[PDB]
């Protein structure tokens, strides 16, 4: 076939169309509605999905920066030792996102409180998780994007400064762009962290 | 059933140190096939690499033991009247960690691979080699902050 | 209130991202499987000039 | 495109006349026309210093076509007059008679009927409802169809108007008559059917009435069946223009051996072109409606274009909103000659 | 409260929000990182007009302030216990898809045409009046976006 | 694609690129102009990446052959390095590469029938990367054609060979020449196809490119060769010139039709490219040059793996140059001088 | 509220402005970098068409500016409350401008980088180029003018 | 409401009419993307034959409108009060010409992007290439056809 | 039945102790094939390594015999009505040591098919490489181990 | 009816079965498939080989003997009567044996067409190649042993 993983991706998504519609078609388009089981999940579902997410995504960001980040070091290291003086502080660029994406880890641990099943379908806790599970979301991907980004311009560095490598401080300019992004991430949670309540 | 007593809680504690502990386990694997390969193809010409830049391996072998902790420390407490809220923390938390073992492994064993043949051609270059990898290390350790908290949200209360 | 409790167990709120979860370990098993060898490395032609 | 064999009639002239006011019907727009036609006037004034000046390398081949640009831009506003549309608006002044009770209500559905009818008609009251849409649509795309048979009949005059020229009427006249006959006992019938709604009416005396424009299939699967109530006669003499064009195929696919003198393989060269005929009447049937459906898009954009700039720049400020409109109107002038017609004339 | 205002109508504004912010920020990083390529070609062999040919690279974090606007404009819009009008959460949601995609778009445009052309520009400096055209072109793709956004949310809001 | 294309191979284009650095640039050329002496020569070939092994063991007088054999056995280590640390379908590209220099040394199998060469001597006389361990092939008959069978069934160039018993088999002198242009041919076209299937859309047009010029030239040349010499049909042409040029596939069938230099003549010019005739003394080294000028845009594909197929062909047309300076001043030619490829 | 108005139904009348925005930006980004690309490397050379070859580039805004100009003309034809007819015709109406735009964005940029190509060195392509991109926009607007009139309809029927 | 006339039928107007319009739009692009291509070669070749080689791209203008007719025609066929039946016929005949269209669009393009080159050497092969093409937009005519057809029992009958 | 006994509590015993197996074996034949590839490579040409290289051999039996220790022993630890709890531990503890086996089986293989050609051409290297097979034999152990803590657990453990 | 007895739990051996008995077909026919080629070749290479080159062809039937007899047993263990667990055991049974029957037939195919691929060379080799034969053989004797013992002992006690 052109590809077996397509092919199957294809395949699969028809059935269920086909399966609200006839639901539908007997009279049930509200009746299986995606709004009656969001009143009937549970607040602790989303806390305990959108904490994981929060600081895994932005480990796995640094993880994928660094990996590019130490490749491209070795290749400058053999013709130029020397370009390691220099260039350690990009990494740092790498690592620093990590730590940020997981300081909100404990924001929300502080958000964090045992509900009952009582009360338990309400605002008081339901809003928190949302809110909690929203800005995980915003910081893991922000945190992915700042690390491979970061990684890809101390890729370019490393292959740039191997001759004429006085040419550091000419580009770091850029990378203070994907530096940004971190800041840019982590602003934008903090400022939900200001309007979000605790678990009820 | 509600929070004060489900059916389920020990299932999702149970399935959640499974996630992990296999987290783990490939997270190690991936680095030790990439780094143990590429390495017994350079040594095997290279006799002067036996024992003086195999910390990669042991690098590896680190992450291989958060899954185990974690699921000892949710072994203790098991039984069907755990709670809730602490009956989901479970799967987030070992996910978590497994998966920020896995990326950081994956980082590991790259640099891991370069190293050996970066110094075989120029043996004067680990120095920065193993500084990257405890810098990457740190990358997966950080989830126990968080594997820990909910730990003892969940062992230490099950109602 | 729920979906249809006959065509979905009563735990309909559990029995959703096991899959997900194969789903990522098969992803992952592609990717550690693509990995090759390199049996030329340790296996390989000679002459006087030559590697 | 090409050229074409010794003593034959040339169709150099047909062309001028025919295609300048198919292009004009395709915007029908007297500001749009009028426009391009001043810059054609000023481009034939001009050339007789410009004509030595050279220009852009395409500049120069536009500079090249002022008689094509008047011919057709002159009955670009014949046909929008003959539509009333400065942009799609109305100036028609020609009140013939249309039921509207001077008692309505903000919003109700105040509906009219034909008391009184211009005899060009399509005059401003037919701005309306999407009724109003629906009707001035129906009627173009019957008017196009209406024109592409004539045109069609009309090429066709010429086909043995050489022959003759030749005294070559000796194969050729046998293939005339049978598609002669086959394009015309059909399409022929057609519009005069279609016609057939001016010819009599069934509800201003009360009769049954076909549809809108279907009648159709009444030939073909049925035998001899109207079954929509159109004309008495039409049930016996639909049987016969159906069938006789039947015989046409035999008739046709074999000629050649008659004028003795035969080959064999070029003796079959004849079907082909007979089913490329064939299938060509149908194609060109259908293909002129495309006339409709580009007049119609140009018309709605007009019309939406004309609304966003026009009623924005009616929204009351004066003390410096007067500046606003003067820049509303600077971009809407630009917008509604370039980008509103070169493309789409060209 | 009504079933027009349910308890989970700040999830579609947030759930907006996130996306535009993930959206933008991922158009940035694709965006710089493709300008970033090009630098490290031309960086070596002429390590001298690098300096005056930044014109790319700048537009790094113009679409990350696009998301950042948006956001900011019903960041910490809805209180942390309260309904609302539902409709004003789902065309919260709308400006939301309506500006996290063509900042995207005009990333990966931008990054790779600026790419490719700075890499080539090593030889002449003629088309330096050209480059920027293109750039500010996709830039103003985007403002179509984020203006869009902001006059969906003022109505009905 | 772009960064997906970086899931593993981080490290293989970091070599490649180190690699690369060590080619001679613009300011060591500099120094090929002051070098008018093998002297010199020796110098500067004491201080450069193929420095100290063009004289540690060579002498003063440097010598074509010992010099080319240095430097290109540093060179078959590093692309055997590459091929054996390259992936799967990096190690097939890297087989299809070498596949050409094969194939022209069983061109040089099947050509020996009048002195029987040594197999030794064959693969001594062609890149020692096209040469796996040995060739049961010349136990049989050795004749014009009577191993291209053998060969067939022993080589797996099964696909590289296009029949050599259809219209390259005549017991004619042309057969030493016409078998070898038509499985370049075939091996051209094979290989083209692959980088067409294969070898990502960067990597992609960084091969073709630089395949279509080199099956141009050897057409050119090709043609060339059999007009300085007994002429040849004009489909033998075709089966003797790259059918598909790769960069204009039409021009290459009216030399095929022209038989004579103003027909060549024209059918070079409507190519809208570089024109060998009329402006050329050694069409080789305006050749040689376009060349490297052309894959040195492979180079200004920082994702692609062409970078490693671009260094080879760079370091050794860099090795042609040195070469060229040598013995244009072994001859004391210094207007030969400057000849050297001025890309890098 | 009203049966024939849910909660929703409004709803689809937010989405379906949100919608072909997003393909007309996708599908100019395309045009564009399939075209300026091929722009600069004919302007590397010859610096003589840089002016003269951005005439697609433009073109290509245009049909851009489509899905915005649409979107922001239906959503102002909208409010709090309406039909879930009036949803359904507006969602079926968002989609098919972009999808039309994407169509064209396809083609304009596969035939623009060619006739560059082409007129990179033969000059008498200033007729041929802008040929094919005149024939190609002017599907451009097939799905803009339903859009506009199945709005309109919109504005009527509402519950 | 009701079985005959209830909520849901009103969608299949909201639909069904954008159908062929988006299949006709992307039959074109898809046509102009092979074919027009094949000009940016002969006309540096030879510059001489530029008005022959544009027939084909015309005959897929000529298709892509097949869509939009029907499209603007049941425009009005639909509403928030008609029948199911109507909506089922409506969207079987929108699928049904758009579909042809795209398929001719298809043929016509995949011959023309060749028969450019083809006609290149000879001015006058063009004349058995337009007999083939003449097919492509004939096949898209009976694919329009009937949904005049089912637009007229789409008209009358209800319920 | 109930919440903590149903009638299908046992369908988690019959899950599980069929889980480790499969695993277990197929990471198994993947060791067996990479290394033994690799030796019947090199024991024609080198006829001095072929028999002196097969520890991977018994290291993926040992690796075999992870599920079988542990299939039976859940087996006869299940009941017709079981405690669904014990399912619960059990199915996890079977998952686990099967994955852990399969991490073993792939690392097992291609070390020793590397180490087999690093021996064969430096001698000296054998024992050298030899030493670092043991972390895929350890890394095995620590899933087996901890799934046999819990299995402990789900057998003292009862809710019946 | 009752989970103690019903219908459907005898149709989990309706198929556990089948999959045991299709399991080890299909290790062993493509185990054969590959190694044919290998011992064609050594065979022609000296037809002294063929003769002494045919135990995995046979260790195949072996290895389908193994899902055999658990079919076989497994016939005269279903019934209408047989509980829901029972239902359970009999694929938890019959998975196993067929799974470890394919992953011997995979690895046996592979070492047994590398081997005999060599076999004509150094018959020394032959000593050694059953070594890895019988390592592999024992997967299945592994499989099978649990298989039964699962079948014997869960097949009563029905309840």
């Amino acid at each position: 076939k052109f590809s077996f993983s397509h092919f199957l991706y294809y395949l699969v998504l028809i059935v269920v169309i086909v399966y609200g519609l006839y639901k539908l078609f007997t009279g049930h388009g509200s009746d299986i509605n995606f709004g009656k089981f969001l009143l009937r999940t549970s607040p602790y579902m989303w806390a305990n999905l959108g904490i994981a997410l929060c600081v895994g995504l932005s480990v796995v960001g640094a993880a994928w920066g660094i990996f590019i980040t130490g490749s491209s070091m070795i290749g400058a290291g053999v013709r130029a030792p020397r370009i390691t003086t220099k260039n350690l502080i990009s990494i740092i660029f790498c690592e620093v996102v990590a730590i940020y994406g997981l300081i909100i880890a404990i924001v929300f641990s502080s958000k964090l409180t045992v509900a009952t099943a009582e009360n338990m379908y309400s605002k008081s806790n339901l809003y928190t998780g949302y809110s909690l599970f929203w800005a995980g979301i915003t910081v893991g991907a922000s945190n992915l994007i700042c690390g491979i980004a970061v990684g890809i311009t101390g890729a370019t560095a490393a292959i740039s400064d191997a001759a004429d490598s006085a040419l550091f401080v000419k580009i770091l300019v850029i990378e203070i762009f994907g530096s940004i992004l971190g800041l840019l991430g982590l602003i934008v949670g903090l400022l939900m962290a200001g309007k979000a309540s605790e678990f009820q | 059933m509600t929070e004060l007593c489900p059916v389920y809680a020990p299932f999702f504690g149970a399935i959640g140190c499974a996630s992990a502990i296999i987290f783990t386990s490939l997270g190690a694997a991936y680095g030790t096939a990439k780094s143990g390969v590429g390495i017994c193809a350079t040594c095997v010409l290279r006799p002067d690499l036996l024992f003086k830049n195999i910390v990669p391996v042991i690098m590896a072998g680190i992450i291989a033991i958060y899954g185990l902790v974690v699921s000892v420390l949710v072994c203790y407490s098991l039984g069907q009247k755990q709670a809730l809220y602490t009956g989901f923390i479970q799967l987030g938390a070992g996910l978590s960690v497994g998966l920020s073992g896995l990326a950081a492994g994956f980082a590991i064993g790259i640099v891991g691979d370069a190293g050996v043949r970066g110094s075989s051609q120029q043996p004067r270059l680990f120095v920065g080699m193993i500084l990257i990898l405890i810098f990457a290390e740190v990358l997966g350790l950080y989830g126990l902050i968080v594997a820990l908290l909910l730990n003892s949200r969940a062992t230490q209360d099950v109602v | 209130d729920i979906l249809s409790s006959i065509w979905t167990e009563g735990l309909l709120m559990c029995l959703i991202v096991s899959a997900l979860l194969l789903f990522i370990l098969i992803v992952a098993l592609s990717w550690i499987s693509n990995l090759d060898i390199t049996y030329g490395a340790l296996e390989k032609s000679t002459n006087p000039i030559k590697k | 495109y090409g050229i074409a064999q010794y003593r034959e009639i040339n169709a150099g002239l047909p062309t001028i006349v025919t295609f300048p006011f198919m292009f004009a019907i395709m915007f029908g727009d007297m500001g749009h026309g009028f426009l391009m036609t001043l810059a054609a006037l000023s481009l034939v004034l001009n050339e007789k210093k410009i004509n030595k000046m050279k220009r852009g390398e395409i500049f120069d081949m536009a500079f090249t076509g002022r008689y094509i640009i008047l011919l057709m831009g002159v009955f670009s506003m014949y046909t929008g007059f003959l539509y009333n549309d400065i942009f799609s608006k109305t100036m028609t002044i020609f009140k013939s008679g249309w039921k509207w009770p001077d008692h309505w209500k903000k919003g109700e559905s105040i509906t009219a009927t034909s008391v009184g009818t211009y005899p060009i008609g399509l005059d401003w009251a037919w701005h309306g409802t999407e009724n109003a849409l629906l009707f001035s649509n129906s009627y173009k795309m019957k008017l196009s169809i209406l024109m592409g048979f004539i045109h069609m009949t009309y090429s066709y005059f010429f086909s043995l108007a050489n022959h003759l020229y030749f005294n070559s009427m000796i194969d050729i006249i046998g293939n005339f008559i049978p598609g002669l006959l086959f394009m015309q006992g059909i399409f022929g019938y057609l519009s005069v059917c279609i016609v057939y709604k001016w010819a009599v009416d069934w509800v201003k005396d009360g009769k049954p009435a076909p549809g809108l424009l279907n009648m159709l299939i009444n030939m073909f699967l049925s035998p001899g069946t109207i079954d929509d109530e159109l004309y008495p006669h039409q049930a016996k003499v639909q049987v016969f223009l159906l069938l006789m064009a039947l015989v046409c195929i035999p008739w046709l696919l074999l000629v050649k051996p008659l004028h003795f003198e035969d080959f064999g393989d070029i003796m079959i060269h004849q079907v082909i072109h007979t089913i490329e005929f064939c299938l060509n009447c149908v194609s060109h049937t259908a293909s002129y409606l495309r006339l409709w459906a580009l007049s119609l898009a140009h018309a709605q954009l007009s019309s939406v274009l004309w609304t966003m700039t026009i009623q924005i720049a009616f929204g009351f400020r004066g003390f410096v909103g007067v500046f606003m409109t003067v820049a509303l109107f600077a971009m809407w002038f630009a917008l509604t000659c370039a980008v509103l017609v070169l493309m789409e004339g060209t | 409260s009504n079933i027009y205002a349910p308890l989970y109508a700040p999830f579609f504004g947030f759930a907006g929000c996130a996306a535009a912010m993930v959206l933008s920020c991922l158009g940035a990083a694709i965006g710089t990182a493709k300008s970033g390529i090009g630098i490290a070609g031309i960086g070596t062999f002429k390590p001298e007009l690098i300096m005056k040919s930044l014109i790319p690279v700048v537009m790094s974090g113009i679409l990350a302030i696009y998301g950042l606007v948006v956001a900011v404009l019903i960041a910490g819009n809805l209180s942390p216990t309260e309904d609302y009008t539902l409709f004003n959460g789902f065309m919260h949601l709308s400006c939301g898809l309506c500006v996290g995609f063509a900042c995207l778009s005009s990333g990966y445009a931008i990054g790779m045409v600026g790419d490719v052309g700075v890499r080539k520009y090593m030889h002449q400096p003629r088309l330096f009046v050209g480059i920027v055209l293109i750039l500010i072109f996709s830039e103003v793709l985007g403002l179509y976006g984020m203006i869009v956004a902001l006059i969906l949310n003022t109505r009905g809001s | 694609e772009g960064v997906y294309f970086n899931i593993d191979n981080g490290f293989i284009e970091g070599v490649v690129r180190g690699y690369r650095n060590g080619l001679l640039s613009n300011n060591q050329y500099i120094n090929l102009t002051q070098c008018d002496t093998l002297e010199d020569l020796k110098l500067q070939l004491s201080s450069t990446d193929y420095g100290n092994f063009l004289s540690s063991v060579s002498s003063e007088s440097l010598t074509t052959s010992l010099i080319q054999e240095y430097a290109s056995s540093k060179l078959y280590h590093e692309f055997n390095y590459i091929r054996d640390q390259s992936s799967g379908s990096t190690r097939k590209f890297m087989d299809y590469i070498t596949y050409g220099y094969m194939i022209d040394n069983v061109a040089l199998m099947i050509t020996g029938t009048i002195h029987d060469r040594d197999k030794g001597e064959i693969l001594q006389r062609c890149h020692p990367l096209g040469w796996f361990d040995t060739l049961p092939t010349l136990s049989v008959a050795t004749d014009l054609e009577s191993l291209y069978e053998t060969v067939l069934v022993d080589t797996p160039l099964a696909p590289y060979f296009k029949n050599c018993f259809d219209t390259a088999e005549e017991l004619d002198d042309m057969n030493i020449e016409i078998i070898r242009n038509k499985l370049y041919k075939a091996y051209l076209e094979d290989f083209y196809n692959f980088v067409t299937e294969e070898i990502p859309e960067p990597a992609k047009e960084c091969m073709q490119t630089l395949l279509g010029f080199e099956a141009d030239r050897r057409s050119i040349n090709i043609a060339l060769n059999s007009l300085q010499s007994s002429d040849i049909d004009p489909d033998l042409k075709s089966d003797l010139l790259p059918n598909i040029g790769k960069l204009y596939p039409l021009a290459t069938f009216h030399l095929a039709q022209a038989q004579d230099f103003e027909g060549v003549r024209a059918a070079l010019a409507n190519v809208y490219e570089y024109r060998g005739f009329l402006e050329t003394g050694n069409l080789e080294d305006h050749f040689y040059q376009l060349e490297m000028e052309l894959c040195r845009d492979a180079f200004t594909q920082q994702f692609a793996i062409s970078t490693v197929w671009a260094w080879m062909k760079s370091k050794e047309q860099e090795v042609r140059n040195i070469t060229w300076i040598a013995e244009c001043i072994a001859q004391n030619q210094r207007e030969r001088i400057n000849n050297y490829i001025s890309v890098y």
